[PDB]
């Protein structure tokens, strides 16, 4: 069972409206309050000046908490700062910020002076979503209440969003900035904007993970249940005789392609000139929730599955079955030879 | 041999009192659920 | 017998959408990365 | 060993005192600060 | 004053967010309060 | 200079020990059985 969340790059654009309030006193100056806010940048800004010219305005026009507000950085008129990369850090993805300090009013004695600050920050993170891929998270701890695959083309509108259509715009033929045409995907959450290269859901996600590639997996039907014994990985699975229809596995598209590639690679590497495939690859569902893609050989002569967290049941099954085959075979030979000895000694 | 777990990974995850996902997922719905993030008022 | 894990502890840790370490480690770099914490301005 | 925590319903009552400070400017209006506070409701309020 | 006399000033002189600021507690002139232990709590390390 | 990475399951090694213990025992005992069986056959030849 795939418990690895969906992972993909994502670009977070926001202006840190961090307004400060300062008092200048008779002998020294102290704050009265500092408000910080994360302000979204409109779609048109990301397209026209983040993607095209790598600049960003000194104003952050956004509707904050049911009111439209813009913040003139420097407390001066609007100006578009050339974006620049942030200072270095250890294993953090690339970030970029226009402003590098915070504006503060010059001292005027015994007066209350308010100080604004806008740092139009562009930062790239990696996003993470989990089934049902209803909404996804970004590294900064924030959220985006919408499926990673929501959009317009190819039934993307089916996938869940939790925003009015105005907040969610999409670019076709998007040219990624040098900071190949793409299909970029932007949402203006009440704090920021997230852009990730939109991709079709079913091919780009899966609820099953390729766990192992057994080069030799003996199969033996027994007691109305298949036994899948792998001497290489020391494991013996058990499944029902009926195959497992892939249509029942939710978002199981990856299984067919990954399986096919794995059996083809293994066949080329080891069984190209010794065996021949018999029938198209089969799929069985094992105890402990292990979908098995099985490709029988011969010598030239809708739901979600749940997987256990302990192979040790299956490894015990394999060890016990191996030892039992051996001891049963050997004690059977002993008993047969003992009968033959008795009948032979009768003379 | 049936699969056996003293503690499935779900209850192991649930053993924690809180978690980022649930906790501030709810904490940032708070604005969406209990306020409008689209209506604009000018006067 | 080769070592075998259906889920290594790394992917079990990664199964969570977020985590304090990554999340607010980044969230408190935010000031350092995107601002100066040493420069002092007086006027 | 029970490591499943005790679970039970619980009803949370509070008033989000979210005070905002706004400036109206010569040509446009911008905040000066927004304070949000979670305020308890007295027992008698919940009851009555 | 923390290591030697266990006192601390009523002013907090520090450069906050690219600006130097100090805060006179009590809104009065500077005074060094004798440190005292905080009230009790359950399995929290000592605070003052 | 490097850093080693440790698995999260001793059960591979505990299976290795259990299987090796049982295998030593059964191989030794079936070897004794086969040896005694040969000796029995050669002995019964008379």
């Amino acid at each position: 069972e795939n418990i690895a969340p969906y992972k993909f790059k994502a670009t977070m654009y926001y202006k840190d409206v961090t307004v400060s309030q300062v008092w200048f006193g008779h002998r020294y100056s102290q704050f009265m309050g500092i408000f910080e806010d994360r302000a979204p940048v409109p779609f048109e800004e990301v397209i026209d000046k983040i993607n095209a010219k790598g600049v960003c305005r000194s104003t952050a026009k956004y509707v904050r908490n049911n009111l439209e507000t813009t913040a003139f950085h420097r407390d001066d008129h609007e100006t578009d700062m050339e974006l620049k990369p942030a200072n270095a850090a250890t294993r953090t993805s690339r970030g970029w910020h226009t402003t590098d300090l915070k504006y503060n009013p010059s001292r005027v004695e015994a007066f209350h002076r308010y100080g604004t600050t806008v740092n139009c920050i562009v930062e790239e993170v990696d996003a993470r979503s989990v089934y049902p891929y209803d909404e996804f998270v970004l590294a900064t701890g924030d959220f985006v209440y919408m499926s990673p695959f929501y959009g317009y083309r190819e039934g993307s509108h089916t996938e869940h969003t939790t925003y009015a259509a105005d907040r969610f715009k999409q670019v076709d033929g998007f040219y990624a900035r040098d900071l190949a045409p793409t299909t970029r995907n932007l949402l203006t959450t009440p704090k920021f904007t997230v852009a990730w290269d939109w991709v079709p859901k079913r091919p780009s996600v899966c609820t099953m993970t390729k766990w192992q590639e057994v080069d030799e997996m003996l199969r033996s039907e027994y007691g109305g249940s298949f036994r899948f014994s792998s001497d290489a990985i020391s494991t013996t699975f058990t499944t029902n005789l009926t195959e497992y229809p892939l249509s029942r596995v939710d978002l199981g598209d990856c299984i067919g392609k990954d399986a096919r590639d794995a059996m083809d690679r293994i066949f080329a590497r080891r069984y190209n000139a010794t065996h021949i495939k018999v029938g198209q690859p089969q799929y069985y569902q094992a105890n402990g929730g292990f979908l098995i893609a099985y490709q029988p050989l011969l010598s030239n002569t809708v739901e979600r599955i749940k997987t256990t967290s302990s192979i040790e049941f299956a490894r015990l099954q394999f060890t016990y079955n191996h030892i039992q085959r051996h001891v049963n075979d050997m004690l059977g030979r002993v008993a047969i030879a003992w009968c033959e000895l008795q009948n032979h000694e009768l003379t | 041999f049936v699969p056996l777990e003293v503690y499935t990974r779900h209850e192991i995850k649930d053993s924690g009192l809180l978690d980022y996902t649930e906790v501030q997922r709810r904490n940032q719905l708070h604005d969406l659920r209990f306020a409008d993030i689209d209506t604009v008022i000018h006067a």
